[PDB]
């Protein structure tokens, strides 16, 4: 007789029914700046 | 004596089975967010700096 691998809910599914992930948050919100902004740049007047 | 026998043998039903677990997973979708970022400096310009 063969066991196949069996199991209800993986580490994938357990992980994201959370509703929030703080890391892909945090992962997302920091990139804001070097998106939406330029950081580089200096501007003198 | 009287030999005993075997038992009557288990009646199988063959059939096709589709078996579902409670749901955990989020309810998925694609949004969209508009805004406006509003940032207000204020410099304070030295002799020399800034």
């Amino acid at each position: 007789h063969e066991f196949v691998p069996l199991e209800v809910y993986t580490r994938h599914e357990i992980k994201d029914s959370g509703l929030l992930d703080y890391t892909e948050v945090q992962r997302r919100n920091q990139l804001h700046d070097l998106r939406f902004a330029d950081i580089d740049t200096v501007i003198r007047a | 004596r009287r030999c005993p026998t075997r038992p009557e043998g288990q009646n199988y039903t063959e059939g096709i089975a589709v078996v579902f677990k409670e749901n955990i997973a989020p309810y998925k979708f694609k949004a969209t967010m508009y805004y406006k970022d509003v940032t207000v400096s204020q410099v304070w310009f030295g002799h020399r700096y800034s």
